[PDB]
């Protein structure tokens, strides 16, 4: 069962800025990250996955990075709509585990 | 800790290294 | 199901009318680069495809040095065995042992041994991967698939496939090679690219891992991760799939065998004009045997990247779902991949040619064989027969060939944990390294002789029958479901046991030589690799080339060489 962590709770950046939201797993996973961002009223949306293959239809600014155990995920020019919830979830093994979840705030 | 071109070049100069000693024998006595 | 779209279709039905037209219309002279392109196109088929890209889905690239080990026997091909068959004035190892040892059963017997072979590791084999091709294709059971292929063969051979081939087999295959270097290329875009795939392939695992079995249940982690040494050429001695001496060492045995003995790939290599170009050729198909790391191996890698559920499924009863046989679906790796990356124009031309070589592969095989039972066995057996009579004898030899292969099909399906790459050269291993050490020995020993080469023959092949019979009848296991075989008949790797029953072979030649008879030495000039250089008259075709491209093409397997050693440290 592997942990994936993110060390930040909340993450409150500018509209316009760039922000890194970070996940570490427990072992190493072979980029078999993926990120979903949750917005207050809906459900989790992929928009990651294979730590950098974008989704289908999520934009350019969200830019998945990482190797080993240190992922990221980054919006390079947050809108005011980016406010959410992002999780890691690891793919690498079953049962697939989820990160705790940063909330990003404005 | 060697990367795989340093790898190949080693690989390649033990290489040489056995072609130049199978090219010296004959040099000298076939 | 997934070509059933007017782009694919079209292309598949104009491909096959273009070959019934060129068939219809078809009712020492070759240079360097044919020799090698030929050589190349002989060796490489469509099992090459589906056993590489399979074995590097379920095991990485190791299975590259299987390709990779070829360029230095081709070496040996074009230096010291296609100067042997030009010095002794045959074109075939059994001609050349016929004029070696004399007598007629060393003939007979690797007679008998090539129809086997033919059975077992080139009809089988064709006719399943020509199968996982259209199952991957059309959703067919292995056995319509099976039949649809025969089918379209007879349509290919009776429209005159066979006199087209002479024109059509090197560029068929190269137009096939074409094709898997945009395979290649949309396989790697899919993956991100070159470092995509390297990123990714260590954590492709099936999530399907839990069987409704209550033997099974939950399958461990060792049977549906990938290894942790997949990116490295040379594996663990021991406990590695393919174990670097095993690789280094006892393929050279079994490749060996292959490239200096084939009947066909000898004739192809000694329609060359001259040495030089036999030389030339053999470099080019060389630096040609370097490609299928790329063009198979990393593809069925990238192909289990995408496609885990299904190339890399665990429990058994998903594993039959995905392909038919329990112990696993790696051999739908290239097929599966042609099938979904390949677009609506492209996915059907990359079939319809790939099944054409299918195609051409089968009827040559059926014609070789055919001609060999009907010269080298029937004709003993009814010394006086009419023309009638052969042609009647070699189309129920046919017919009996095609039946034994379609009945051996679920072996060649599950053998090796579903890795036809494996199978193929499990059975090679188990059956040539007693080839390989006569072939040797008829070469370095003159000494030995013909109840040497016989008995050397026949012991090896009971060592390497008390091996086969036991492997396939204790039949088919995977990490999941291990077979009862007992591990010292099994557990030893066949690379391993191609050393053991080469050097046991060889030693029952030089034991058996020794207490019979010598062969004087007017028998072996020109035979032996002593008397090479004698042109003394002997009881029972040009060497020369010139020196100033002698050095050239000298030199240039020196190149080549350091090139595929490079490669190997490379990957190590
Ligand atoms: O059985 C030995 C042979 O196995 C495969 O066909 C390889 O592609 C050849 O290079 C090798 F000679």
């Amino acid at each position: 069962x592997x942990x994936x962590x993110x060390x930040x709770x909340x993450x409150x950046x500018x509209x316009x800025x760039x922000x890194x939201x970070x996940x570490x797993x427990x072992x190493x996973x072979x980029x078999x990250x993926x990120x979903x961002x949750x917005x207050x009223x809906x459900x989790x949306x992929x928009x990651x996955x294979x730590x950098x293959x974008x989704x289908x239809x999520x934009x350019x600014x969200x830019x998945x990075x990482x190797x080993x155990x240190x992922x990221x995920x980054x919006x390079x020019x947050x809108x005011x709509x980016x406010x959410x919830x992002x999780x890691x979830x690891x793919x690498x093994x079953x049962p697939x585990x989820x990160x705790x979840x940063x909330x990003x705030x404005x | 800790n060697l990367q795989p071109w340093m790898q190949g070049l080693i690989a390649v100069a033990v290489f040489l290294v056995l072609v130049a000693i199978a090219f010296a024998v004959n040099h000298f006595w076939c | 199901a997934l070509i059933d779209n007017p782009a694919d279709i079209l292309v598949i039905a104009a491909y096959f009318l273009l070959v019934i037209g060129v068939g219809l219309w078809s009712m020492r002279s070759m240079v360097w680069w044919p020799v090698g392109a030929s050589l190349f196109a002989s060796n490489i088929g469509s099992g090459h495809f589906v056993g590489l890209a399979g074995t590097g889905a379920a095991s990485g690239l190791a299975v590259a040095g299987f390709e990779w080990n070829a360029l230095f026997v081709v070496l040996l091909l074009g230096w010291l065995f296609a100067p042997v068959y030009l010095t002794a004035g045959v074109i075939t190892m059994p001609q050349y042992l016929r004029k070696r040892f004399g007598g007629r059963r060393i003939r007979l017997y690797l007679s008998v041994l090539s129809l086997f072979l033919y059975i077992f590791t080139k009809i089988s084999v064709d006719m399943f991967s020509g199968a996982v091709f259209i199952q991957q294709a059309l959703g067919w059971n292995i056995y319509a698939s099976v039949i649809a292929l025969l089918g379209i063969t007879m349509i290919y051979t009776v429209t005159g496939g066979l006199a087209a081939l002479m024109y059509t087999d090197t560029v068929q295959t190269f137009v096939i090679l074409g094709g898997a270097c945009i395979l290649m290329g949309y396989a790697f875009h899919e993956v991100g690219g070159y470092s995509g795939l390297f990123d990714k392939y260590l954590g492709a695992a099936t999530s399907l891992t839990v069987s409704e079995d209550p033997a099974v249940g939950n399958i461990s982690s060792f049977c549906y991760r990938p290894r942790p040494d997949s990116y490295h050429l040379l594996r663990h001695p021991v406990t590695g799939d393919l174990p670097w001496p095993a690789l280094l060492l006892g393929l050279t045995i079994v490749s060996g065998w292959y490239w200096c003995s084939d009947q066909v790939i000898v004739q192809r290599c000694l329609a060359g004009k001259s040495l030089t170009h036999i030389k030339a050729g053999c470099i080019l198909c060389g630096y040609l045997k370097l490609t299928p790391m790329f063009l198979m191996v990393m593809p069925g890698m990238i192909s289990r990247i995408l496609y885990p559920d299904e190339v890399a499924c665990v429990v058994p009863e998903v594993c039959r779902r995905v392909c038919g046989t329990e112990v696993g679906c790696s051999n739908i790796a290239y097929p599966r991949l042609v099938v979904k990356l390949m677009p609506n124009g492209l996915r059907g031309l990359m079939l319809a040619v790939m099944l054409a070589a299918l195609m051409s592969s089968l009827a040559s095989i059926f014609n070789s064989s055919s001609t060999l039972f009907t010269m080298d066995i029937y004709t003993r057996l009814r010394p006086r027969a009419g023309d009638r009579e052969l042609l009647l004898v070699g189309r129920l030899w046919v017919v009996f060939i095609v039946v034994v292969s379609v009945a051996w099909l679920p072996v060649v399906q599950a053998a090796q944990g579903g890795q036809l790459f494996d199978y193929i050269q499990a059975v090679s291993s188990y059956l040539a390294p007693p080839v390989s050490a006569v072939f040797v020995l008829a070469l370095f020993v003159p000494r030995v002789n013909e109840q040497g080469a016989f008995w050397g023959l026949i012991g090896g092949l009971l060592m390497g029958l008390a091996r086969l019979i036991p492997e396939f009848s204790f039949g088919s296991g995977s990490c999941v479901q291990p077979s009862a075989c007992p591990a010292f008949l099994c557990g030893v790797h066949y690379l391993y046991f191609a050393i053991v029953l080469f050097f046991c072979s060889g030693l029952l030649t030089l034991t058996v030589s020794l207490c019979t008879a010598p062969i004087p030495r007017k028998h072996l000039h020109r035979l032996v690799f002593s008397l090479r250089h004698s042109k003394e008259e002997r009881e029972d075709e040009d060497i020369s080339e010139d020196p100033s491209w002698a050095r050239v093409v000298n030199l240039n397997a020196l190149l080549m060489m350091a090139v595929a050693v490079f490669l190997w440290g490379f990957y190590a």
